[PDB]
């Protein structure tokens, strides 16, 4: 059987596991009594592997062998501008392998191993699995893992691969605002209501407009940024004090991983205090060359360093209203989820966007996504106290084909309810052409050069025939997980010839994943 | 997963009770996406469709549930009730066609408006019948070849030989077989295919295939049985059972049956569409047009007919008949 299915929020900075059992939903605390665990992995010089609180608590004294924010590298390529820019800001070594960013660390004894970003996330999911196993007293084999609503195809498939390596059958990847909406409607049966979910966390940002109705969750429009969150807010404060320290002492601590990571930890602590205080102090003894650090960060200064980023979070709210053809007066409640929504300026911009409407209070914004994942996990396990929970979720990105001239020809438009299928006829351009190549793109821009490349597919096995004669129907199906599957079939009359498809996505093959699964089972 | 389908069905029924039919529609659709073989969802979705008086869709959902569960009581009962309603819907649409075809033939043939439209419609029929198979010749280029007897540079000889072959086939039918009082023979079918494929393939033009070819997942008769199948086909032609059929239904069945037999290597579609209009023209109906844009729909109803149900094909031919009658009445 499926056992006890758990819900895991796999966040950029913080992960959280919960279960729906015995007629209620519970967040499960780790071995240190913490309801939420940092998405951290570290390797001590003695050879001990650390995950979670222990991995983060030694970041300052071991920044090169401490891995974090791997969610900003999963499902990406080495040539990704976001990847190349994040290399300069991460204290651990990232090398190119199979055109993908791989993490290289020292595991003690002078031996250095290289991990795929899916393997790093697999360790975090393993810590969440073991946290639930220690609480339930039995092995956990199935789970529902959260992903940002704006994750693309590669990011969604990579997250499922991380669960596979962690020894988990990912029954469902659930979008964060959809999961947050489930947590909002668990105690409410009030008919049809329009909800706007504002999900701003450590590394990602999502805004979804949902129509709730007594257990039915209908996502109308979603839009956001997978690379916008609290980590970018801390960096603005980090870069401010690095220039200030250079101005006062003439020292450039930019190349010192130990000093920079000490500043990042204290900057993140001061940001949390500034949500309830107006001034926070940052003290770091032996910060650089035995010189201590002592500065005060004002809330007004913190808002000043991030005001452009704070204001940019209103554009997705504007886009989901335009796509849904709804006005501000149509929104019944506003739900703020994610750790970064605790910022008073964020709550002020959202409130002033909706003309002073107070957001809905009640659900912990740090755990709301984790609650909904657990409730959906209870539904998929057939729990006698879940109800008829139905999720009508959509795809965030428009799938298109690159035609002649670099034009983005829309196949499946954005905000299309999943699962969905779309078929289209393709033919050959030259006589006796044995292969037809199709390039799929994700994005809303008119030209494919501005959109993200999902993959290049080739339709081999075409028998000799004049141009225009072959009739290949290619079907594009997006599953309930939001992941695309491409299939081709001959539609002309005569002998039905098999059309084999090959791609250049260069993702983790099943043989490579099985090696990573066995390498993880050795712990 | 299938466990999620039952929940979507429960909410679909719950939203139907409250009058939220648009949301119930989506939930019915989501249920069948989670489990395409959900017998309960298929049956309840058919009840939902029948409430909107979409009995044709309801009968499809009922039949789809009975292919999985042949003894499902609620599907058997509701399909029996829906069967007379489907016949009434098809008869009602035929009566609308008879109301329009008697109106277009009531005006005298000497009218300049009708004769001008009928003249340019001829080249339209040649255009649509070859372009639905992949011919890239434009209407003006087709008219240029037939009227001036000058080739069009930059266009392939095969595409031009198809147009000229179709022109010789329509002129033969319009002046020898339409007004002929006698019955339809095998030599008539062989003579139309000889005209259709005469310039493209002079070898195979005017003779049946001697080898067993395939038509997709559809298996046509064996070569030694083609002539027997063709003789029984033309025996179904000129029959009292076929005359009692509606002219649209009779011309549509003769279209599919000839495609079903697939007696030639090539030109089966073009030959069947010519036979379809010859039947319609003999019954007083104007020749209908299966437009180039309807290529995919034409394939879908053909594939549906090859898989048990030829009624969607007949309704497709009927909708094509009403479309050309509306454009003819637009001249007045
Ligand atoms: N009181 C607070 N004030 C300001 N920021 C906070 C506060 N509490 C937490 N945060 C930030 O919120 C983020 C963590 O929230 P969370 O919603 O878990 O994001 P996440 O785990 O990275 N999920 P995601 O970003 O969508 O991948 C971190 O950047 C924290 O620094
Ligand atoms: C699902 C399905 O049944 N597809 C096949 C539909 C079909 C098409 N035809 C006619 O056959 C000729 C071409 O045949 P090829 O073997 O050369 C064409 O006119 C087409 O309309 N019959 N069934
Ligand atoms: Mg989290
Ligand atoms: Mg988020």
């Amino acid at each position: 059987g499926s056992g006890t299915v758990v819900g895991i929020d796999l966040g950029t900075t913080y992960s959280c596991v919960g279960v729906f059992k015995n007629g209620r939903v519970e967040i499960i605390a780790n071995d240190q009594g913490n309801r939420i665990t940092p998405s951290y992995v570290a390797f001590t010089p003695e050879g001990e592997r650390l995950i979670g609180d222990a991995a983060k608590n030694q970041l300052t004294s071991n920044p090169e062998n401490t891995v974090f924010d791997a969610k900003r590298l999963i499902g990406r390529t080495w040539n990704d501008p976001s990847v190349q820019q994040d290399i300069k800001f991460l204290p651990f070594k990232v090398v190119e392998k199979k055109t993908k960013p791989y993490i290289q660390v020292d595991i003690g004894g002078g031996q250095t191993k290289t991990f795929a970003p899916e393997e790093i996330s697999a360790m975090v999911l393993t810590k969440m699995k073991e946290t639930a196993e220690a609480y339930l007293g039995k092995k956990v084999t199935h789970a529902v893992v959260t992903v940002p609503a704006y994750f693309n195809d590669a990011q969604r498939q990579a997250t499922k691969d991380a669960g596979t390596i962690a020894g988990l059958n990912v029954m469902r990847i659930i979008n964060e605002p959809t999961a947050a909406a489930i947590a909002y409607g668990l105690d409410k049966r009030e008919g049809e209501k329009n909800i706007l979910v504002f999900d701003l966390g450590g590394g990602a940002f999502d805004v979804s407009l949902l129509t709730i109705d007594n257990g039915v969750f209908e996502v109308v429009a979603t839009n956001g940024d997978t690379h916008l969150g609290g980590e970018d807010f801390d960096q603005r404060v980090m870069e401010h004090f690095i220039k200030l320290y250079k101005k006062k002492t003439g020292k450039d601590v930019r190349k010192d991983n130990r000093a920079v990571q000490k500043l990042r930890r204290e900057v993140e602590k001061a940001k949390r205090a500034l949500s309830s205080q107006h001034q926070a102090r940052i003290e770091i003894e032996s910060f650089y060359e035995g010189e201590d650090f002592s500065e005060t960060l004002t809330r007004a200064k913190f808002e000043e360093l991030n005001m452009d980023l704070f204001r940019s979070t209103m554009k997705p709210v504007q886009k989901v209203l335009e796509d849904s053809d709804l006005k501000k007066s149509d929104i019944d409640e506003i739900v703020l989820v994610g750790g970064s929504t605790r910022i008073p300026k964020i709550q002020q911009l959202v409130k002033e966007f909706f003309n002073g409407k107070e957001p809905s209070r009640g659900i912990n914004p740090d755990e709301a996504v984790a609650y909904g994942a657990a409730v959906q996990a209870g539904v998929l396990s057939g729990d006698q106290d879940t109800g008829d929970l139905v999720l009508l979720d959509v795809c965030p990105l428009t799938l298109g084909i690159e035609t002649v001239g670099g034009v983005m020809t829309k196949l499946i438009p954005r905000n299309t309810v999943v699962p969905t299928k779309k078929s289209q006829i393709f033919s050959t351009a030259s006589d006796n052409q044995p292969t037809v190549t199709i390039k799929v793109y994700e994005g809303e821009r008119p030209l494919t050069k501005d959109n993200h490349l999902l993959g290049t597919f080739d339709l081999t096995g075409i028998p000799p025939a004049p141009r225009g004669v072959p009739q290949i129907e290619v079907t594009f199906e997006i599953d309930v997980n939001g992941i695309l599957r491409v299939t081709a079939e001959d539609k002309g009359t005569g002998n039905k010839n098999k059309i084999t498809i090959t791609n250049d996505q260069n993702r983790l093959t099943p043989e490579e994943i099985e090696r990573m699964v066995n390498d993880a089972e050795k712990f | 997963g299938k466990l999620e389908a039952r929940a979507a069905l429960n909410q679909a029924l719950e939203m139907k009770r409250q009058g939220k039919r648009e949301k119930a529609q989506k939930l019915f659709m989501h249920a069948l996406k989670m489990d395409p073989d959900f017998v309960d969802a298929l049956t309840e979705f058919g009840i939902f469709s029948e409430e909107d008086k979409d009995i044709i869709q309801a009968d499809y959902l009922y039949t789809r549930a009975l292919a999985i569960s042949p003894y499902h009581e609620k599907a058997l009962v509701n399909r029996d009730r829906a069967l007379p309603l489907v016949e009434e819907i098809d008869q009602r649409y035929f009566s609308i066609i008879d109301s329009k075809v008697k109106k277009v033939m009531s005006i005298p043939k000497g009218n300049s408006a009708l004769r001008r439209v009928m003249e340019e419609t001829y080249y339209h029929h040649i255009y649509h019948t070859v372009a639905i198979g992949g011919n890239t010749l434009t209407l003006s280029e087709i008219r240029h070849i037939l009227e001036t007897r000058y080739a069009v540079p930059g266009k392939s000889d095969e595409e031009q030989n198809e147009v000229i072959g179709m022109h010789a086939a329509m002129k033969y039918i319009n002046t020898t077989l339409v007004s002929r009082i006698g019955s339809v023979t095998i030599s008539d079918v062989l003579e139309i295919h000889r005209r259709v494929l005469g310039y493209v393939d002079p070898v195979e033009a005017g003779r049946f295939r001697t080898t067993q070819v395939l038509v997709g997942h559809h298996i046509p008769p064996h070569p030694q049985d083609v002539e027997k199948q063709m003789q029984e086909f033309v025996q179904w032609l000129n029959s009292e059972e076929a005359m009692n059929l509606h002219p649209v239904e009779f011309a549509a069945l003769a279209h599919y049956k000839l495609v079903y037999i697939h007696p030639f290597i090539d030109g089966n579609g073009r030959t069947s569409r010519l036979l379809m209009n010859l039947i319609l023209m003999q019954a007083g109906y104007p020749p209908i047009t299966i437009r180039k844009e309807q290529r995919s729909d034409y394939y879908h109803v053909l594939c549906a007919a090859n898989e048990g149900d030829v009624r969607p094909f007949i309704r497709f031919i009927a909708k094509c008949t009403e479309t050309t009658l509306d454009t003819l009445l637009f001249a007045t």
